[PDB]
Formats: C-alpha cells, structure tokens, sequence
C-alpha cells in the first residue's frame, strides 16, 4: 500500500504571485503523475497528464515540473480563476488508481481579529428538553482560529460542534459557528455559561458570557 | 457535446442495496475503459472501482471488494454499478468518469471525462422534519458592537436544507454555516444575520427555513 | 414511504364561522385529494373527491380549493353538524391507499378556568397493597390543560396517566380526570401529597394538598 | 338501501388468527374494487388491505403485509379478511368499504361506502370483571366550592363496562371518563359526580358498575 502525499494544508497566495504544489509517492508507482483541479460544487477536471503534458483547453500558465522523486505543479502567475483544489494521481499501472489528501489555495490578506457575539438558549428549546450556546466568529481571515467552552468556570470538550464557512467572496474572510450542546436535566445545573476565543489578529483572548 | 450522465441514488437502510448507472453520449463508449470514483463531504477523491474495455480486466477498492460489483454494456452506451451492503461508511458523492485509454494497465493516462456526481446516503433513519428555535441578539451588551441575530435548525435528516431571512429580502450580513452530522444520525445547521443594533426595534426579522424534501416550511421570528 | 400533513391539531370556531383545513404530502403522490368526514363512534363518509368534484347527498357549504402542492377543504359558513374529524387521504395509483390522522374542528368558547378537585386514595385500596390519588378539572372550556403531580414537594411524572372527556354538548367544556399510582408501601412512606394545575384560564397556577 | 355489513371480531390472544367478513347490500358486489381499513382509539384512519375486481390486483399494508389475506366470493357478494399471528398492535375498529371504482388504479377517486367496524382486541388476558374502589369528597376544603365525589373502576379486561350513580338516577352533575389501559393490560376508569355539599349528610351516593361479560355487578357507597 503506496501513499500519495502533498503539502500538509494549503497556500495563501495574492493574484499575480506564484503558486509551487508538490506530490510525492512513498515509494515509486509510475513515471508518470497526474494533476486535477476541482472548484466548489463542481466535478474534477484533468490539467496535466504523462506528468509533462498539459490537457487541452488548460491555459499555459499551468506547467508540470519535478525533481528527484517528488513531482510538481507550477502556476507562473496566478489568477482570480485559479483558485481550487488540487489533487495528485498515481495509477500503479492498473486500474486501482490513487489520490492524494488534495491541496488547497487561499486568497491572501492581512491578519484581523474576529467579532465576537454569543447566544443563549431559547425557551422554545428548554421546552424541548434540550439546551444549547452558540459562539459565533465574524469576518476574521486567519482559518486556525481556537475556541473553547467554559461552564461555571470550568472546561468542557466532547460536547460540542464546529462549522466553518467557505472564504467570502467579496471580504474574502472566514466566519466560524461553535455550538455548546447540553441536556436540559444538565443544563439547569448551571449558572454562567462563557466561550473563550483565542485569535492571531487579538492582543488577548476574547471572553463572552450570559447568565 | 462530450459528456457523463449519472443517474440513480437516494437515502437508504444499512444492509441494502443500491444500483447506479451513467449514460455515454458525446464520444465512442466502447473505445474507453471506465472507472468510479467516490467523494465524502470534506473529503477527497477516493476510486472505487474500475473496468477495461470489453470487459478484459476489473479491478476494485479494497474497502468494497467483496460488496461492489461493476459491469458494462457496450452497445446500450451505459455503465452501471451494482453496491451490495452498503453501510454508513459509503456515505459520498458518486462520480462516473471516463478514462483517456481503452486499457487499465497504461500510467500515460488520466480522466479526463467527469460527469456530475449523485448522492447516496446509508442510514438507519427516517426523513424527519426540521425544529426551528430562534436565537436572540444580546442587545443589551453588544448595543456598541453591533448586534448579531440568529436562528438554529435542528433534528432533521435530509441534507437539503435552504434558509434565508426575511424572505430573501435580506442577504446582506447573512452567514449560513454547514450542516453538522450529529451522533443521532440527524443534521443540525447555524444561521446568523449581523445589523445595526438600532434597527432592532424596528425591523422585524425572520428566518426562513425551506425543507424542500419533506414539503416543509418553517417562519421564524427573532427578537431581542 | 409517503407521509402526509395535516393542521397542527384542530380548529377553534362558531357557527356561521369559516373554517379551512389543509393538507400536504411530503412528496408528490397524486393529482387529487379526497376529502372525508367523520362523528364520533361512525364510519368516516365522503364528501369531495378527484379535488374539485363534490360528492352527491354533500351540501355546497364544503367546497374544494387549493395552492401549489397544498390542497384545501373550505366550508364556508360553519354549521352545528359541521364539528367533526375530516381527513386527507390519496391513492399513489395503487391499492395502498394512504391516509392521514385528521384535523378536528372544536366549539370556540371564553376561556376560563376549571374548577379543582383532589381524591386521596380508598381504604380498599391501600388493603389491596395499593394505591391511587386523583386530580380533576371540572367545566373548563380550553382542551390543552395541564396537570402534575408532586409528592414530599418533588415533582414526579411517568407513574400517571391522563383522560378527558368530550366537548360538553350543551356547555361545550372538557373534564379532565389525572391518576397518579402508588404501592401500599410506597403510598405510605411519603407525608405530603400535592397536585399542581396550570390552565390558560388561570392568572396563576393552584395547588392542592393533603396529608 | 345500499349498505355493507360487518361481521366477527371479538377478544382474541396474540399468536392467534382472526377472520373478518363483509356483506354486500343494495349494489352489485362485483362492480366495485374492496378494501379494508382500521382505526384505533386515538388515532386516525390506517389503510390494511384491498383487492381490485376480479382479484386483477392485491394489496397490502406493510405492517401486516407478511401476516394478512384478502379474499372475495362474488358468488356470495362477501368481502374476506384473514388476519393471522395477531399482535397487541392490531387493536382496531375494523370497518370494510367500497371503492367507487373497480380498480385501485384510479386516483380520481375515494372510497364510495363504509359499513359499521367491528371491535378486534388483541392482548393475553381473561374477561376479568371490574371492582370498585369509591373516592369520598374532601367535604372538609371543598364544602364552599360545591362537592366533589367519585369512584374508580378497576382491573377489568373488557372495554364496554356502563357506569352510573344511584342506579341511573343521579346523571346530573356526572361526568363519566373513557378507561385507560394499564400496563398490566387491564383497564382502568375514573367517575366522579358534583353536587351540593350540603346534600353530604343527606343524601346516599352509590356508585354501579355494570358488567354484562363477567355478569358481575358492583355497587359501593361513596361518602365524606
């Protein structure tokens, strides 16, 4: 059993900079490496095959190129359009074919703190039996935001969820939803509930509350 | 002109089973091998199963080896799969694509045909209906910062969930998060509106929660 | 699997009212609904079928109507024969015809509230080596009345059972009658018993008690 | 004129059939498709089965679809239902009727004539006869707020037990409570009648309880 591995996450990278994707097998599968681009919603398209040869109607700005056993994708200048998910192939020389975890390419901008808003339970949800809080990020850029629930000033985990939105289109920032889930029966037992946030873009973490 | 049709698909029970196809047009069927390829939410792509042309040679994924079994006609222009005991795990969306050669042994070659990917989903749950539960603003501690309005969707299971405020007359400032799979095998999903904390008393603002599936629609209202 | 939805629970109205019940089904199933009514301790009849198409012996005071997917039954001046169960029910073109659970249409009345009533539990009872306490609501005009039951000042719940009565022909109010069981043994180790009613025609809630 | 009969039903053990039959009157009984349908107490209308003219096609619901037969004997006018293995689930009103119609086929159309369901109850009990245990009003707090006295009926099998006050005489004032079923799969009914509180020290209350199929009758007096 052969992996494919590429770079451990993704790239920020503005338009007209240079974009350097790289896959390497942990031992050799082919001469030859392919490369896909996938956008949102959208199904994956070939961009080069036979590692050098690029697939048609694929702009030129798109070169294969390696070096020792690791292969490359190049983009020499890199566009508002080229802004997806890339992903390696290796086929073994049969039809069991394999891909990489995938890549990912991100708009750059500067470092900004997220805002920081928190919601208590509704009654319409204590009637239900149920209870939950909802920490919510806004227009924060950095992806690797930390946020961490607190009950009566004491630390919970395994209780909770987390979601995160795709980069905006026009802000090109991210917002974050973390939600606090309790049983009623556990909830009452309780009287402050707190969401910490710690963040790149803050001089300290961030502290929202309600009783 | 050239392209892959899926068809087939839907919610079913672990254990069961469930057979896709995909139409050809555009190209010669015959003249190229085909291969499936699955993607999970959140997930890359993973191949599952292949087939050379005329049938020469099939290969499958280890993880569905002794479930899936695939097959072509030649002269009816289609490919099917055929998934036995499918479970949870098999949860993906379900690619058809066609390979540039027409054997499965050359490494020159890579898709270059994709069709659009069906959904198929494996669990031991019914298509409940959506509960709605507002979320309201702390106005009286964000009245400077600004003030963010919300409402959950909770205990649903179809993935198809649309929700938009004040009938799609208010766009500005919504962010509507991904659904969360929950251990109950139900969906939970997030949506918040940021806006003038003045506005609050003055504004009405409800959520609107469209579960297309099941013919449902939930009008919300949220206040301070 | 094609479940269909009717009103929430019933319709409050008087006579000379108007009354509409509507219905929809999950998915699509047919082109018509057919529409049927029902009395207490009869068989359902019907009255519209193939959607607008009223059924020989049915008053035009039932009329056929609808929008998009959800189908309508109007009746457009309530009548003292008009209160009754109907249903929604569609064939799928097959055999398997699929019915939903109602809507009721009840008497509109002034809400005021019931008059409370406590029975400790029989001496018979308790030689028996058991035990049982009942709370009753009298003349209270509202169906969705509520009744809990405390012992020793805790609240307690899965150990009782409600039933209410049908709507009073000539007052048109609702009786209810709670009955909490108890062990000879476990009847007598508690000192206090209580019952809790809350009621929309209350502007507080009452307890009883006894020893 | 045109009218269906019910006949059987009764109160049955689970694990055992039960066979219901209908007659048809005032019409021709092979013009018309057949079906079957069930309520419960506190539930709506539950389709069971059906069978088009000349048994072109036969139906079943689900839930008793491995478990139920439906026949027709054209010669007789009669309609068949053989339920077999019976559950606890299976407690009904079960009522016959007649499609407009003569096949199930036909979505324009509903169900033209419904007859008088008969009573099927399945459960692992004898006809047990009720006893009656009087609830004395508590004359001590309620003496200003009229008074309130009663009776519990209990542990009987049979659903159709008729209670009174003062044999009959005492109807103003009563109000009389549909039985429960208790998790022991006997039944359990509540009675209590209001009257003056002044009336305590004066006047008898008896509470009766008439019982036909354990030919038990109880009468119990109910005082402060």
């Amino acid at each position: 059993d052969i992996q494919l591995t590429q770079s451990p996450s993704s790239l920020s990278a503005s338009v007209g900079d240079r974009v350097t994707i790289t896959c390497r097998a942990s031992q050799r599968i082919s001469s030859y490496l392919n490369w896909y681009q996938q956008k949102p919603g959208k199904a994956p398209k070939l961009l080069i095959y036979g590692a050098f040869s690029l697939q048609s109607g694929v702009p030129s700005r798109f070169s294969g190129s390696g070096s020792g056993t690791d292969f490359t994708l190049t983009i020499s200048s890199l566009q508002p359009e080229d802004f997806a998910t890339y992903y390696c192939q290796q086929s073994y020389r049969t039809l069991t074919r394999t891909f990489g975890q995938g890549t990912k390419v991100e708009i750059k901008r500067t470092v900004a703190a997220p805002s920081v808003f928190i919601f208590p339970p509704s009654d319409e949800q204590l009637k239900s039996g149920t209870a939950s809080v909802v920490c919510l990020l806004n227009n924060f850029y950095p992806r690797e935001a930390k946020v961490q629930w607190k009950v009566d000033n004491a630390l919970q985990s395994g209780n909770s969820q987390e979601s995160v939105t795709e980069q905006d289109s026009k802000d090109s920032t991210y917002s974050l939803s973390s939600t606090l889930t309790l049983s009623k029966a556990d909830y009452e037992k309780h009287k402050v509930y707190a969401c910490e946030v710690t963040h790149q873009g803050l001089s300290s973490p961030v502290t929202k509350s309600f009783n | 002109e050239v392209q892959l049709v899926e068809s087939g698909g839907g919610l079913v029970q672990p254990g069961r089973s469930l057979r896709l196809s995909c139409a050809a047009s555009g190209f010669t069927f015959d003249d190229y091998a085909m291969h499936w390829v699955r993607q999970a939410p959140g997930k890359g792509l993973e191949w599952v199963s292949g087939i050379s042309w005329n049938s020469g040679s099939i290969g499958y994924a280890d993880s569905v080896k002794g479930r899936f079994t695939i097959s072509r006609d030649n002269a009816k222009n289609s490919l099917y799969l055929q998934m036995n005991s499918l479970r949870a795990e098999d949860t993906a969306l379900y690619y058809c694509a066609k390979d540039m050669g027409y054997s499965g042994n050359d490494d020159y070659y890579g898709m270059d045909v994709w069709g659009q990917g069906t959904t198929v989903t494996v669990s031991s749950a019914s298509t409940k209906g959506p509960s709605v539960f507002p979320l309201a603003p702390s106005s009286k501690s964000t009245s400077g910062g600004t003030a963010a309005l919300g409402c959950l969707v909770k205990d649903y299971f179809p993935e198809p969930v649309t929700v938009s405020w004040n009938s799609g007359a208010l766009t500005s400032g919504v962010h509507t998060f991904p659904a969360v799979l929950q251990s109950s095998g139900l969906y939970s999903l997030s949506s918040v509106v940021t806006v003038p904390s003045s506005s609050l008393g003055t504004q009405t603002y409800i959520c609107n929660v469209n579960h297309k599936p099941s013919n449902t629609k939930v009008d919300k209202r949220v206040e301070p």
